[PDB]
RNA sequence: UAAGGUGAUAUGAACCGUUAUAACCGGCGAUUUCCGAAUGGGGAAACCCAGUGUGUUUCGACACACUAUCAUUAACUGAAUCCAUAGGUUAAUGAGGCGAACCGGGGGAACUGAAACAUCUAAGUACCCCGAGGAAAAGAAAUCAACCGAGAUUCCCCCAG
RNA sequence: UUUUGUAUAAUGGGUCAGCGACUUAUAUUCUGUAGCAAGGUUAACCGAAUAGGGGAGCCGAAGGGAAACCGAGUCUUAACUGGGCGUUAAGUUGCAGGGUAUAGACCCGAAACCCGGUGAUCUAGCCAUGGGCAGGUUGAAGGUUGGGUAACACUAACUGGAGGACCGAACCGACUAAUGUUGAAAAAUUAGCGGAUGACUUGUGGCUGGGGGUGAAAGGCCAAUCAAACCGGGAGAUAGCU
RNA sequence: GUUUAUUAAAAACACAGCACUGUGCAAACACGAAAGUGGACGUAUACGGUGUGACGCCUGCCCGGUGUAAACGGCGGCCGUAACUAUAACGGUCCUAAGGUAG
RNA sequence: UGAGCCUUGAUGUGUAGGAUAGGUGGGAGGCUUUGAAGUGUGGACGCCAGUCUGCAUGGAGCCGACCUUGAAAUACCACCCUUUAAUGUUUGAUGUUCUAACGUUGACCCGUAAUCCGGGUUGCGGACAGUGUCUGGUGGGUAGUUUGACUGGGGCGGUCU
RNA sequence: GCUUGACUGCGAGCGUGACGGCGCGAGCAGGUGCGAAAGCAGGUCAUAGUGAUCCGGUGGUUCUGAAUGGAAGGGCCAUCGCUCAACGGAUAAAAGGUACUCCGGG
């Protein structure tokens, strides 16, 4: 599935407005990328799909209080 | 951004300073592989006492 | 509680009991075939096909307790690869399924009106999906009001069509 | 019943018995009746529960102007001889009835649109595994010999058994004629007809699902139906029509 | 051969042959919100799309707009040329790229 | 290589002139023999008046109102405008190097008696490829735009206030 | 010859139309013009010379002002932009040609 592994970000349904306004359904897709991880501790290249932003917050915070709360809400890597 | 570095890595670095590089030298040369650390306004006071 | 009774179509037959073990009515316990979450493997439902420990004064074939899946924890093992993970097995806990309405959340139309029609509308309605309980949700202000002040959330009647 | 006009040959009823159509819910207006009267009335709730309490609130007795504002006066204009709108003339709460609007709103009856499921046991196409094609006739490549050539070319027998070959059984299909048209049968029968060793046909199992599938292409077929299947729901859709 | 099973079997559909365009492989293209699959366990003598319809005489001229036309297309005037007309294979022109060949 | 910028220093004639002196502000003591005014050109600006500086004639004065200038200090101290020079910071174009992002439907090894998947190693491309957000253009291949009313069997063609 | 009465605020009452509209309009107050004066002038001898509503432009009105004073926005007055020519004017939004046409009827 598209879901941000770390934010939570998932797609939403949005509307692509005409001059006209006429009403279509359209997704509103993330910019989700795979991209690895290598961590000391366990000897391991760990990959996740995450976002920009989630990317991001993983620079401010760092990889290991990602994964102390990546551990907690049942995700898999 | 506002990483630190740590090694002899190319000059921008003296064995840990805070400079504003771009975003693939933090994720892609800092981020999992080593050599600096995240600054989460701890970890620079931190490695300040260092 | 009892002189009646062995449910009914439904008689008949054979009987039990009558002063305390007939039947009727209730609580508890056990048995609870097979299919069906169906759970040892499969499977065209009430079927087919196996293994490990325990038992045969008839130790051939078989019955009994098991042996489905996932999540977490613990233990034992355990790669490239040193360290260590991944992987495999076992133990324990919980779930899988059904259920009329109610709740939260994620998707979610058109018919029709506008006397045409696209904004709007119908409508977050019908329908689908996930989860929980006797309720759910929400709930103790970064809320209102206007210089007086109100003091968590919930439901009803006004204000107010 | 509809029509200017119906016995009209414009529509409907074979008959009888039973059922069946101007209602419900909420606002607003009018009439009659009923209490109180410049006052009338309670909603939620409490409650010995249609009692009583509870007047939060609503209407009216004052209107004008868009509004501030002014006020039995107001608006306009610099102000009116003025002009428009009002003033001392009773409303309110009940009940019943006649309308209006919202809803299916007196009752029955569309081509269509969308959502969720079910069907490839019929037919269209594909895949995997099997089966069938009586009989006769014509005779391609290749092999051998003879005529002919310096030798092939070309030619005459025999062998050979190829054909999206021919005639014609089962089988497949329906071009003609006839019957059947409240059928023997919701497409068949009778006699002629074309293929019938192939682009043939068939048994079994699977696959392709509806705005899609499939299609040697007719807009054919998808369970006796298809210019968008069936079932359930929005839906008692909408009608200016009968 | 095939088609409107159930009012139309043919001049309709299909058909080998011929031709054009595109595709260099993780292919073009298609079913798929994606994974994946077909194409194809194939590799420009292969594949997809399109047109015509055996065969013979044969496909003549033109690349200006979107060298290549069997693509989207075009093939008009003036005179000269095949025994007494007309038509003009051919050779100039109007710079608009060039003008109906055979039958 | 083009544009901005941080620091270092020059840079500015109404006209004569010890000298091409920018603006408003402090100021009566500073330097040179650790070699000075005053004169000269080369590259350089030019209204060819000369100045900047490498070089150089020279070996003792510059200076403060100065005896000159409409405006006085290259005695000293400050934020500055224009021109212009240097490395470097910042942002773009061109091409090269990388190997870490990423892709690998190339090969090998392990989980694994597995053409899935995951990891490692290696090679190939490569900051492209591909993707999210926003946006310009193309696009009757598709849709909505619905495209009006009066007319005597009739061929033309009009009319609307 | 002289002048702006082609001025504002009005206006009883009327005709004609379903209405809007149009038309005359005695006369009040202020301020004008002509004439010596009485008096007349609120456009054109009359019947056609017209575009309403919405939106936008311009100025004013201190009228309101989502805590206050502002401000924004709204309201009122005057005016302009439409062959809305299909002209009492349906929606922000279609015109056409079939000489590329076809079906049904008389």
């Amino acid at each position: 599935s598209r879901v941000c592994q770390v934010t939570g970000k998932r797609p939403v349904t949005g509307n692509n407005r005409s001059h006209a306004l006429n009403a279509t359904k359209r997704r509103f897709l993330p910019n989700l990328h795979s991209h690895r991880f290598w961590v000391e501790s366990e000897k391991r290249f760990v990959t996740l799909r995450v976002s920009a932003k989630g990317m991001r917050v993983i620079d401010k915070k760092g990889i290991d209080t990602v994964l102390a709360e990546l551990r907690a809400r049942g995700e898999k890597y | 951004m506002q990483v630190i570095l740590l090694d002899k890595v190319a000059n921008l670095g003296s064995l840990g300073d805070q400079v504003n590089v771009k975003a693939g030298y933090a994720r892609n040369f800092l981020v999992p592989q080593g050599k600096a650390v995240p600054a989460t306004k701890k970890n620079i006071e931190f490695f300040e006492a260092r």
